[PDB]
């Protein structure tokens, strides 16, 4: 059993610019920082005001407590998962990241000790630990 | 303030290209989609702001949005706007995050605005639209351009890490000149106040700061000292600009490779005679009238008989302080620089005689003496006109004669006679305008004879310092000759832009024949081909006896017919006409033109100078032909000097600042979008990135293409058995993309703008199981980045939390 | 200086003070104590301080580099468009959720009592608690 409202609430503001209220856009980059992925069904439905409420209530009932990154690495499918650095860094550059290279070393700081070939599983553990 | 002729000038810039993709393939609307408008209550109500920002909501339709505004923030308030009225937004991209407009995914009007905006709220006030460097005046110290940024942005191994800078420009042309042997010229624009004489400034510090010394310093020395002696002699205050430049600079330089100033050049041109005369309201003099009278010491007033700055008929007596600006502080600057150039205690003093001399003539007195209706000096100011000439190093006897009296000729037969008081007085004045012009280019003069190389210049740094294209209401000759250089440097600038695009095509072996090139070839013939053009005709009917400025006008408008580029005014057309200029039609005005460009001291006057027996006040007018003759006409000594200058700057390699002034409140973190949307225009900003965009824009090696799109077809590119070149073209044919969208040269892929995007897009579909995994990890990533902002300014929130808890102690 | 004096005995305890009195006292005196500031002093001499500590304790809680431009930095930092304002709910959350956080409460009474207005300009907001 364990609360994640305070987290929730502290996020929302960080991308709301502390306003109660928040644009679809910086709800979608929220829900995705707390591994929460929408389909388009889902989104439609969504309010077009998004407010602190919402939010809470929305990621309470969304937010994976067993497994947050499972987008990243599902431990339930035997993935055996590792893939080279330079390639990883080309796919999030193709799919237009808004990370620069500082924070492109920011995610292979938390995530790489060594220059090795990246596990996902390795990404999804760090980012869990820095929730 | 906004006027309501300024909405309507950046209305007309105000264009939409592409067109908004709100709608997915069903027909239900993205949701969230953001766009820009131009239809907003926000707008209405305040005139800094053009755009705003909205939501399209669920159920709009393809021919009319519904939109709800979202920043500035709004009501909630549904409202319908037409597609034309909606601009696509770049809703994600940090604009801090690259320096060149055109990296941009969309280049709309309210995108550039917006980009540039945020940038300068971070205090990043400058940005490129290659090859153009943006400059926003931040009317405040930013702390950017400190030796300590000097020798960053010279030391850096890898300057093109740091934002773009005036130092970047500094350093890639001292670079270039050194690396392949070539004179550059950094060419600096915009309007008044817009920041261009700083600029320039700071790129001559970068230039004279070296990294182990400079053995000419008495040179740079001098060459440095020369700048707040040619502001305090060619600076002035008007309502637009503290420190107003009121004359075009043009400097060559010799610079080590490391830094340091070996030897220069200095050249001004155009200098507002009119203003030592008279001043509009709220206006000053030059500065070194106010330096001068303020900062002179008892026994420098005692000697010239100094009066306060409140009583000399040539200085507004309502204007004399200027806040932020301490005369006596810059007069001892200014004398210390004059030293510093090498002019002796005896050669200032002169100086400073002369100045006091003109002052003092201004103030005196002419009445009518009638006995037909002659001029006389009041025989109270006698004395007053004896001391000016005097001070002056002239003769007094000669230079009264010379004001009084007349020569005309009739039938064939000179007959002396008197002038009248009001053509005595314009006689004084122009006596004094042209002996303050003489000394300002006197000084400059002496300048450059201690700081020139001996046999000219072999390579050298350029650098023009002069106003942009100028739009006024009542435009006079002052503004034709503005505006005839600005077309000039306009085709500097498209020449150098296709030169360099049509040479990267031939050595690539890529087609020229779709490469487009907007000359202005008809425009500046209309102003200035020999014998059919405005310069042209201003010329002849100066040259005619009874010219008159309609004459002028009206041999124009029936000669200049064969082009478009001349227009005769609807309104007011027998002393008005209008020029279709590359930023657009502007009207002039020709009163007074005829008057304005005959305004040249020649004849007997002129030798009287001459024969002063002090040898500074005789080199003043030194080798001036004696005298109507062409050699005396402003616009044709002006034309002369035009391209003179031209053919100097365009055997170099050019580099183009443009200055942004972003409002007209000299405020910092104040942008008024109609004043800096205007500026975009007529600084060919807006037209640069199309300009880049052009034809085939995308260009990488084979290697860059392949780690940039090696997903379009990951089979093809990581086939061992291909060359890097040939999987370019496997990929390419296998991707979909048309054969007009992409060229393969020697070593780079071509591709067009629209090609690159696509194959984008292509690429992205080929990764779309990755969409969700870099999703998280991204926003993951952000939520980290955001947080670590906060976590510095959590010391400070600390202070104010504390604060808090002690008020309510104290209740 | 004689206030110091008073403020203490009027709080002593056997010769010694406790922290939570001394910031009490030192707010009386009109300094702006923080946890950071308590954290200083316990580490020195625990939770108890005699007379000669309590006024070190004083000394360490003057802060004269406090001014409107180091207050305000926070604020700033969510001012994107650089109004000088912002509404009152951001204020709140930012005092609530970071630093040394007030309850609810304690800040909408802080803003309420400095404005009536939904925007607050908070470089004034912060001149005014300055006082
Ligand atoms: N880069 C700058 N940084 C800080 N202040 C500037 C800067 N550029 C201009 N200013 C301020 O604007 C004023 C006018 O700028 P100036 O360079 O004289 O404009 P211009 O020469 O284009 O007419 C300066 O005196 C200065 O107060
Ligand atoms: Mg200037």
């Amino acid at each position: 059993a364990s609360d994640m409202e305070e987290k929730f609430r502290e996020a929302f503001i960080l991308f709301s610019s502390c306003s109660d209220h928040i644009e679809m856009y910086k709800f979608f980059e929220l829900m995705n920082s707390f591994g929460i992925i929408l389909t388009n069904d889902e989104k439609a439905a969504l309010p077009n005001d998004i407010n602190m409420d919402y939010w809470l209530n929305f990621a309470k009932k969304h937010y994976n407590y067993e497994q947050p990154f499972k987008h990243i690495n599902n431990v339930n499918e035997q993935n055996t998962v590792q893939i080279k650095i330079d390639n990883f860094l080309g796919i999030m550059k193709a799919l237009d990241t808004r990370l620069t290279e500082s924070d492109l070393n920011i995610l292979l700081q938390i995530t790489n000790p060594e220059n090795k070939t990246l596990n996902l599983k390795t990404v999804s553990q760090k980012l869990t630990e820095s929730i | 303030a906004v006027t309501n002729e300024e909405i309507k000038t950046a209305s007309k810039i105000v264009r939409r290209v592409s067109n908004v993709e709100a709608f997915d393939k069903s027909g239900s609307v993205f949701k969230g989609y953001q766009i820009w408008t131009d239809i907003s209550p926000t707008i209405e109500n305040d005139p800094n702001i053009m755009f705003v920002k909205c939501v399209v909501q669920q159920g709009s339709k393809k021919e009319k949005l519904t939109v709800v505004q979202i920043d500035p923030p709004g009501t909630g308030t549904p409202y319908d706007i037409d597609p034309t009225h909606a601009w696509n937004c770049n809703s994600q991209v940090d604009p801090m995050s690259f320096g060149d407009i055109g990296l941009l995914n969309h280049t709309n009007i309210p995108c550039v605005l917006d980009f540039l905006k945020h940038r300068y709220l971070k205090n990043q006030i400058y940005t490129t639209a290659v090859p153009l460097i943006v400059a926003i005046n931040p009317y405040k110290d930013l702390g950017n351009t400190t030796n300590e940024w000097i020798r960053r942005y010279r030391d850096t191994a890898d300057h093109t890490k740091l934002p773009p800078h005036v130092f970047t420009c500094a350093r890639e042309a001292l670079s270039n000149l050194h690396g392949v042997n070539k004179s550059q010229t950094i060419i600096v624009s915009g309007e008044s106040g817009a920041g261009k004489t700083e600029a320039t400034k700071q790129i001559m510090r970068y230039f004279a700061s070296s990294k182990s010394g400079n053995m000419d310093l008495r040179i740079q020395t001098a060459i440095m000292a020369a700048n707040p002696v040619l502001e305090a002699f060619g600076n002035a205050k008007t309502i637009r600009n503290n420190n107003s430049s009121r004359f075009g600079r043009f400097m060559q330089l010799v610079i080590s490779h490391e830094g340091g100033i070996r030897y220069g050049s200095v050249v001004a041109f155009l200098l507002e005679k009119s203003r030592i005369i008279t001043q509009d309201d709220n206006e000053r003099s030059y500065h070194i009238f106010y330096q001068f009278l303020k900062g002179a010491n008892s026994t420098m007033k005692s000697k010239f008989g100094l009066k306060g700055v409140t009583e000399y008929k040539l200085l507004n007596p309502n204007s004399t302080e200027v806040s932020g600006v301490d005369d006596v502080k810059d007069f001892e600057e200014v004398i210390e620089s004059l030293k510093n150039m090498e002019l002796s205690e005896s050669d200032i003093e002169v100086i400073f005689s002369i100045v006091a001399g003109i002052l003092t003539l201004g103030n005196v007195r002419l009445i009518e003496k009638q006995e037909s209706d002659a001029a006389a000096i009041m025989d109270e100011d006698m004395g007053v006109f004896n001391k000016a000439c005097e001070l002056m190093y002239l003769d007094p006897e000669l230079i009264k004669r010379e004001i009084l009296i007349k020569v005309t000729v009739a039938g064939g037969t000179k007959i002396e006679g008197r002038w009248n008081k009001n053509d005595a007085e314009v006689l004084k004045s122009s006596l004094c305008k042209a002996m303050y012009e003489k000394l300002f280019l006197w000084i400059i003069r002496h300048l450059n004879s201690r700081i020139e190389p001996e046999g000219g210049f072999k390579t050298f740094m350029g650098m023009l310092d002069i106003f942009g294209f100028e739009v006024f209401k009542n435009n006079s000759l002052e503004q034709l000759f503005i505006n005839i250089t600005n077309e000039m440097l306009q085709k500097n600038f498209v020449d150098i832009v296709f030169e360099r695009e049509s040479k990267l095509y031939k050595d690539e072996g890529i087609s020229t024949a779709e490469l487009k090139y907007t000359s202005n070839k008809e425009v500046i013939n209309v102003l200035c081909e020999k014998g059919k053009s405005v310069l042209s005709y201003l010329e002849d009917q100066c040259l005619a006896p009874g010219g008159t400025d309609e004459k002028f006008v009206s041999s124009c408008a029936t000669n200049l017919k064969e082009n478009n580029k001349f227009t005769p005014a609807k309104v007011a057309s027998n002393k008005n006409f209008i020029i279709q200029h590359t930023i657009g039609p502007i009207q002039y005005c020709a009163e007074s033109f005829l008057l304005k460009n005959k305004d040249v001291l020649r004849g007997d006057l002129v030798e009287v100078i001459k024969d002063s027996p002090n040898p500074i006040v005789q080199q003043l007018f030194e080798g001036q032909v004696i005298e109507i003759a062409k050699g005396s006409l402003i616009g044709s000594q002006f034309l002369n000097q035009l391209t003179s200058l031209m053919n100097l700057i365009n055997s170099t390699e050019p580099h183009f600042i443009r200055c942004i002034k972003p409002n007209e409140n000299k405020k910092p973190l104040e942008w008024c979008e109609p004043k800096i949307l205007i500026q975009l225009h007529a600084l060919s900003i807006l037209e640069a990135l199309v300009l880049r965009q052009l034809g085939y824009s995308y260009r990488r090696t084979f290697e860059e293409f392949l780690y940039q799109y090696k997903f379009v077809d990951i089979a093809a590119a990581e086939d061992s058995s291909v060359e890097n070149q040939n999987k370019c073209v496997n990929i390419l044919k296998l991707s979909g993309l048309s054969e007009s969208m992409y060229k393969i040269g020697k070593s780079m892929v071509f591709l067009k703008q629209e090609g690159a995007k696509i194959l984008t897009k292509i690429q992205r579909e080929k990764l779309v199981e990755w969409e969700n995994c870099v999703s998280v990890i991204e926003a993951a990533i952000l939520k980290h980045k955001y947080k670590q902002k906060v976590n510095k300014n959590i010391p400070s929130l600390l202070r104010v939390q504390a604060h808090i808890r002690k008020k309510m102690v104290a209740q | 200086e004689s206030d110091v004096r008073i403020y203490f005995n009027e709080k002593s305890s056997g010769g010694k003070i406790s922290i939570d009195n001394a910031s009490y006292n030192a707010r009386k005196l009109g300094l702006a104590p923080s946890s950071i500031d308590e954290k200083k002093i316990k580490e020195l001499y625990g939770d108890n301080l005699t007379y000669e500590q309590y006024l070190e304790y004083l000394s360490i809680c003057v802060h004269d580099k406090d001014n409107v431009e180091e207050l305000i930095k926070m604020f700033a930092h969510f001012d994107n468009n650089c109004t000088g304002y912002l509404t009152k709910s951001q204020m709140k959350n930012i005092l609530t959720t970071w630093g040394d956080a007030l309850t609810d409460q304690e800040a909408i009474d802080a803003l309420n009592a400095f404005s009536s207005e939904d925007n607050i300009d908070y470089k004034l907001f912060c001149e005014d608690i300055l006082q």
